[PDB]
RNA sequence: UGAGUAGUGAGAAA
RNA sequence: GCGAUGAUCGGCAGUCUGACAAGU
C-alpha cells in the first residue's frame, strides 16, 4: 500500500513537530533531523520544497508506543519543538529518534538507558543526532548523572519495571520543571500479572497523585497493543 | 550456564514441551534456529523455545535480540534432545518457533503457555 | 558559612551561600525561581575546570562512585580558611566521603537541598559566565559518550565499521590505479609507445618510467629489479628501433610525477590489504577462517553490518549478493541463483559441477554459525576456532560429495 | 607544435580534482570519528588533510601548537581558537593507532596528487604560453586547453568556422 | 533436498 | 567619430525452499 515512491500529500498535525501523510491510506509522519537514512528501516518520504529536498520519517505505532498514543487521539503532549525532554527507559533510537525529530535542533533529549547491549546501538544513533545525550545508566539513582543532565519541560518514561513509579518521582523531582509534563507508558504485566488491567492503571495513578503529580488525561493502546495505557500528568511542586 | 536466562523449570519445561509435540502434529512448528529467525522476521511467531545446554550457545543467542525487539516471548529449557523428540525429528533442535495462528484448535493451550512465559520472563 | 558543591561537565564549581542555612527554609522555590537572586544567593568561591576529556573522565567516574577526587580535594582545601562552615552536597555518599577527610565542614545532603541544587540547574549557563548553552552541551555529550565507552567496554580493535570503509576504500583504489596507469600508458606511449605490449604490469609499468626516463638513457640502466632477463632486454631493443618521440625535460618532469604517483598507489593499496586483513582477524576471526577476509568483508559490507549480516539467515547469505539474478527469476518463473557473493570462495572453487551448489549452501550454513559467534560472543577468544572446525566438516563433506 | 601534452594534461587534470574530492571525503569519514567536528570547522577539504596530519589526536593542544596550526591558513577564520576549545570538548571516540596510522598516511595521499594536480596545472600554463599563447593569452590556459581537446587538436580548431567554435 | 555468478550573410546608426 | 578581421536576424523492486540425501 504505503510504497516508498507513493505520492502523497503532508500535512501538520494538531500537534507541533508531528505531520500527517494522506492519500489512500493514513499515516503519521515526523521531520528527519538526519535525511538521507532510517534508524531503524521505516519509510520516508521526500518533498521538494522551494527546490530543496527535505525528508520526513514514518512513525510505526506499532514499534513507538508515543506514536499510537497519537493515533488514539492524545488531547496534550508536552514533547514539541524548542522544549528539553527527559526520556527515560531508552532503549534504542527507535522511538527517541523521533522525539528528536519533534523538539528538533533548537531541543534537546536526555536518552536515559540501563542495559549495555541497547546502550551502544544507542550511542550509534545519537551520533547522528547532535540533540540527543545519550546516558547510559540507571535511572533509579538519578544522581549518577546529574552533573550530565540540565533541566527538562517534559520526562518521557517507558521503562517496563515493577517499581517505575518510584524511578519517575526521582527524576521529576530533580530534573523537572514546576507544572513540567509527566507522561508514562505503562504495561501492567510487569507491573503486577496477577491482577487485572484496570486495577494496575489505578494504583499507579494513586502513586502518582502522592508524589505530586496529578493526572490530566488516561488512554489505552488498543487496537495497537494490548494492556496497555498511557498517562498524561503534570507536576505541581505546591 | 548463566547465559540461557530466562531458564524453564522441571514442570515449566514438560508443559512447554506438550505443546512442541502438538503444533507438530497441527503443522503450526517451525524448527531449527534460521527457520526459527525468518518467523521473527515475518512477525508470525508466538513465541520461540531454545535449548540451554547448546554448545557452543552463542548460535542461538541472535534470537533473544530478535525476540525482544518484536516483543515475542522466549524461553530456555535444559535440553536439546528432549526438544528435538518434542519437535518429532530425529536430530537435535536448539530454536523452534510456534507460528501464529488463532484458528487453530491448540490456540488456548498455546496461549496458556505464553501468558506463563511473559510471567516468568 | 553555607557551601554548595555543583557538578558539571565542565568541572567543579563552589558557591557560597549567604544563609547559613539557606537548607532548612521551606520557601527554597519561591526565593530561587529566577537568575538574579540565584545569583544574589549564590557566589562562586572557586571553580575548578577540567582541563581534558580524560581527566574529566577520571573525575566523572569518581562522582559516580561517590569518591572525593584529588581536583576536588584541592578545590574544597581552598575554602578551608572559613571556620564552621556547612557544606551542602547532592549526594549523601559524597557528603560521607567529605566528611571523612576531615575538612572543617559540617556536611548536609538533604532533600530540602535538593530545590537548591534543583533551582542552580535551571540556570547554569547564565551562573557560570563565558560557557554558552550550546557549548555545555558538548561537554555533556562528549562525557557521557567517553563514560559509556569505558561502561560498554568499548576496544577499538572490535570495531566492524572499520571493516566496511575499508573494503569500499580498497575497490575505489583499484578503480583509480587503473585509470591513471592507462593515462600513464597513452601519455609514456607517446614518448615509447612499445612497452604496454612488452611488459603488461602497471606498476613495473611505472617503474621502468622511473628507472629510465628517455630512451637513451634505456642503454646504460638496468632494469633487473623490476624485469626479468628476457622482458629487459626486449624494452632495450624496443627502445632503439622504437616509434616514439623525444620529450622535452619539462615533459619527463610530470610523467615521472605520475610514475612516482602509480607506483606509490601500489605502495597503499598493499598496506591497506594488510590493515583490512588483521582488522578481520581480530572482528570476525572465525569467517576469515572459514570463508576468507576479501569475501567475508563483502558480505558484512554488504549488509552493512556485522549485526546485521548475523541476524539474517542462512539462505540469504548463500544469495547475499546476487539480487539482481535472484529477482529476476524469481519474476520470470525461472531458475533461481545458487551462489550469490560466496562464489568466489575457495572451498566453492575447490568443488566442481553441481558440487558447487551444495557446498554453496553447506558454507552458508556454517557462515552463519561461525558468524553468529563473531557478532554476539561478548568474551570471544580471538582465535577462530569455530571457524576451524566449521571449515574441518565442509572439506569433510567436500571430499565425500566429490568422491 | 605537438600539442597532445595538453589535451592529457585537461582529461588528467579533472581526474585528478574529482580524485582528490573522492579520497579527501573518505579522510574526513575516518578523522571524523575520533573528531568529527573538524570536518565542519574547516569545509576545505584540502586544508583539512593538513591539520588532521598535524593534529592527529585532538588531546594534544598546546598553545605552541595552537600557534603551529594558526599558522596553517589564517586566523582570521578563527578556526584555529575552535579546533583547540572545541577538541577539549567533543565526543569523538578515540580509534586505534593503526587506524590513526592509516588516516595520516591515507591523507598524505591526498596531499600528494594535489600537490602534483597544482604541479601538473602549472606545466598546462607554461605549456599552453608557448602553444598558443594567443589563445590562452586572449581566454586562459585553462579554458583554450578545454577548447583544444574539444576539437581533438588544435589544427582542428584553426579549421573550424567561428560557428562551430562557438558550439563547440 | 531443490535452485540463472553543416545557422544566415550586409547592413547598422542617424 | 561602425561593419566580411562579420551588421542583421525514489519507480520497475518482491530479500529463495525447508527433511530428507548417499550406499549394500
Amino acid at each position: 500500500g504505503a510504497r516508498g515512491g507513493a505520492k502523497v500529500v503532508i500535512e501538520p498535525h494538531r500537534h507541533a513537530g508531528v505531520y500527517i501523510a494522506r492519500g489512500k491510506e493514513d499515516l503519521l509522519v515526523t521531520k528527519n533531523m538526519a535525511p538521507g537514512e532510517s534508524v531503524y528501516g521505516e519509510k520516508r518520504i521526500s518533498v521538494e520544497e522551494p527546490p530543496t529536498k527535505v525528508e520526513y520519517r514514518v512513525w510505526n505505532p506499532f514499534r513507538s508506543k508515543l506514536a499510537a498514543g497519537i493515533m488514539g487521539g492524545l488531547d496534550e503532549l508536552f514533547i514539541a519543538p524548542g522544549k528539553k525532554v527527559l526520556y527515560l527507559g531508552a532503549a534504542s533510537g527507535t522511538s527517541v529518534s523521533h522525539v528528536s525529530d519533534v523538539v528538533g535542533p533548537e531541543g534537546v533529549v536526555y536518552a536515559v538507558e540501563f542495559s549495555h547491549r541497547p546502550g551502544r546501538e544507542l550511542i550509534s544513533m545519537a551520533k547522528k543526532r547532535p540533540n540527543i545525550i545519550p546516558i547510559i545508566e540507571d535511572a533509579r539513582h538519578p544522581q549518577k548523572y546529574r552533573m550530565l543532565i540540565g533541566m527538562v519541560d517534559c520526562v518521557f518514561a517507558d521503562v517496563a519495571q515493577p517499581d517505575q513509579a518510584r524511578i519517575i518521582a526521582l527524576n521529576s523531582h530533580m530534573f523537572l520543571k514546576d507544572q513540567g509534563g509527566v507522561v508514562i507508558s505503562i504495561k501492567a504485566n510487569c507491573i503486577d500479572s496477577t491482577v487485572d488491567a484496570e486495577t494496575v492503571f489505578a494504583r499507579e495513578v494513586q502513586k502518582l497523585r502522592e508524589e505530586r503529580i496529578k493526572p490530566l488525561e488516561q488512554l489505552t493502546l488498543e487496537p495497537y497493543e494490548r494492556d496497555h495505557c498511557i498517562v498524561v500528568g503534570r507536576y505541581m511542586r505546591s | 550456564n548463566p547465559k540461557a536466562f530466562p531458564l524453564a523449570d522441571a514442570a515449566l519445561t514438560q508443559q512447554i514441551l506438550d505443546v512442541v509435540q502438538q503444533a507438530a502434529n497441527l503443522r503450526q512448528l517451525k524448527k531449527g534456529a534460521n527457520e526459527a529467525t525468518k518467523t521473527l522476521n515475518r512477525g508470525i511467531s508466538e513465541f520461540i523455545i531454545m535449548a540451554a545446554d547448546c554448545e557452543p550457545i552463542e548460535i542461538l543467542l541472535h534470537l533473544p535480540l530478535l525476540c525482544e525487539d518484536k516483543n515475542v516471548p522466549y524461553v530456555f529449557v535444559p535440553s536439546r534432545v528432549a526438544l528435538g523428540r518434542a519437535c518429532g525429528v530425529s536430530r537435535p533442535v536448539i530454536a523452534a518457533s510456534i507460528t501464529t495462528n488463532d484458528a487453530s484448535a491448540i490456540k488456548t493451550q498455546i496461549y496458556a503457555v505464553k501468558d506463563k512465559i511473559e510471567t516468568l520472563l | 558559612m553555607a557551601y554548595v558543591l555543583t557538578e558539571t561537565s565542565a568541572g567543579y564549581a563552589l558557591l557560597k551561600a549567604s544563609d547559613k542555612k539557606i537548607y532548612k527554609s521551606s520557601s527554597l522555590i519561591q526565593d530561587l525561581d529566577s537568575s538574579d537572586k540565584v545569583l544574589k544567593e549564590f557566589k562562586i568561591a572557586a571553580f575548578s575546570k577540567f582541563n581534558s576529556a580524560a581527566n574529566a573522565l577520571e573525575e566523572a567516574n569518581s562522582i559516580i562512585e561517590g569518591k572525593v577526587s584529588s581536583q576536588l580535594e584541592k578545590l574544597l582545601e581552598e575554602i578551608k580558611k572559613d571556620k564552621k562552615s556547612t557544606l551542602i552536597v547532592s549526594e549523601t555518599k559524597l557528603a560521607n566521603a567529605i566528611n571523612k577527610l576531615g575538612l572543617n565542614f559540617n556536611v548536609v545532603s538533604d532533600a530540602v537541598t535538593l530545590d537548591i541544587y534543583r533551582a542552580i540547574k535551571e540556570y547554569l549557563p547564565e551562573l557560570l559566565p563565558g560557557m554558552s548553552d550550546n557549548d555545555l552541551s558538548k561537554m555533556s555529550l562528549g562525557l557521557a559518550h567517553s563514560i559509556g565507552r569505558h561502561k560498554l567496554k568499548f576496544s577499538a580493535d572490535k570495531v566492524d565499521v572499520m571493516i566496511i570503509q575499508a573494503i569500499a576504500l580498497l575497490d575505489d583504489l583499484d578503480k583509480e590505479l587503473n585509470t591513471y596507469a592507462m593515462r600513464c600508458k597513452e601519455w609514456y606511449g607517446w614518448h615509447f609507445p612499445e612497452l604496454a605490449k612488452i611488459v603488461t604490469d602497471s606498476v613495473a609499468y611505472a617503474r621502468i618510467i622511473l628507472t629510465m626516463g628517455i630512451r637513451s638513457k634505456a642503454s646504460e640502466t638496468d632494469l633487473s629489479e623490476i624485469l626479468p632477463e628476457e622482458i629487459e632486454e626486449r624494452v632495450k631493443t624496443a627502445a632503439e628501433v622504437s616509434m616514439g618521440t623525444e620529450i622535452t625535460q619539462t615533459d619527463l618532469d610530470n610523467i615521472n610525477a605520475l610514475a612516482e604517483q602509480i607506483v606509490e598507489f601500489a605502495a597503499y593499496r598493499e598496506q591497506l590489504s594488510n590493515y583490512l586483513s588483521a582488522r578481520m582477524k581480530a572482528i570476525a576471526p572465525n569467517l576469515t577462517q572459514l570463508v576468507g577476509e576479501l569475501v567475508g568483508a563483502r558480505l558484512i559490507a554488504h549488509s552493512g553490518s556485522l549485526i546485521s549480516l548475523a541476524k539474517s539467515p542462512a539462505s540469504t547469505i548463500q544469495i547475499l549478493g546476487a539480487e539482481k539474478a535472484l529477482f529476476r527469476a524469481l519474476k520470470t518463473k525461472h531458475d533461481t541463483p545458487k551462489y550469490g557473493l560466496l562464489y568466489h570462495a575457495s572451498l566453492v572453487g575447490q568443488a566442481t559441477g553441481k558440487n558447487k551448489g551444495k557446498i554453496a549452501r553447506v558454507l552458508a550454513a556454517k557462515a552463519a554459525v561461525s558468524l553468529r559467534y563473531d557478532a554476539l560472543a561478548e568474551d570471544r577468544d580471538d582465535s577462530g576456532d569455530i571457524g576451524l572446525e566449521s571449515r574441518a566438516k565442509v572439506e569433510n563433506r567436500l571430499s565425500q560429495l566429490e568422491g | 607544435k605537438n600539442d597532445n601534452h595538453i589535451i592529457q594534461a585537461i582529461a588528467l587534470l579533472d581526474q585528478l580534482d574529482k580524485d582528490i574530492n573522492t579520497f579527501a571525503m573518505r579522510v574526513k569519514e575516518w578523522y571524523g570519528w575520533h573528531f568529527p567536528e573538524l570536518a565542519k570547522l574547516v569545509p576545505d577539504n584540502y586544508t583539512f588533510a593538513k591539520l588532521v596530519l598535524f593534529i592527529k589526536d585532538k588531546a594534544s593542544l598546546n598553545d605552541d601548537s595552537l600557534h603551529d596550526l594558526a599558522a596553517l591558513l589564517n586566523e582570521d577564520s578563527g578556526i584555529a581558537q575552535r579546533v583547540i576549545d572545541n577538541a577539549r570538548i567533543s565526543m569523538g571516540q578515540d580509534i586505534s593507532e593503526t587506524d590513526m596510522e592509516n588516516v595520516c598516511v591515507f591523507a598524505q595521499r591526498v596531499a600528494s596528487l594535489a600537490d602534483y594536480r597544482r604541479q601538473l596545472y602549472d606545466y598546462l600554463c607554461e605549456k599552453m604560453h608557448t602553444v598558443a599563447p594567443n589563445l590562452s593569452e586572449l581566454i586562459g590556459e585553462v579554458i583554450g586547453a578545454r577548447l583544444i581537446s574539444h576539437a581533438g587538436s588544435l589544427t582542428n580548431l584553426s579549421k573550424q568556422a567561428a560557428s562551430t567554435v562557438q558550439i563547440l
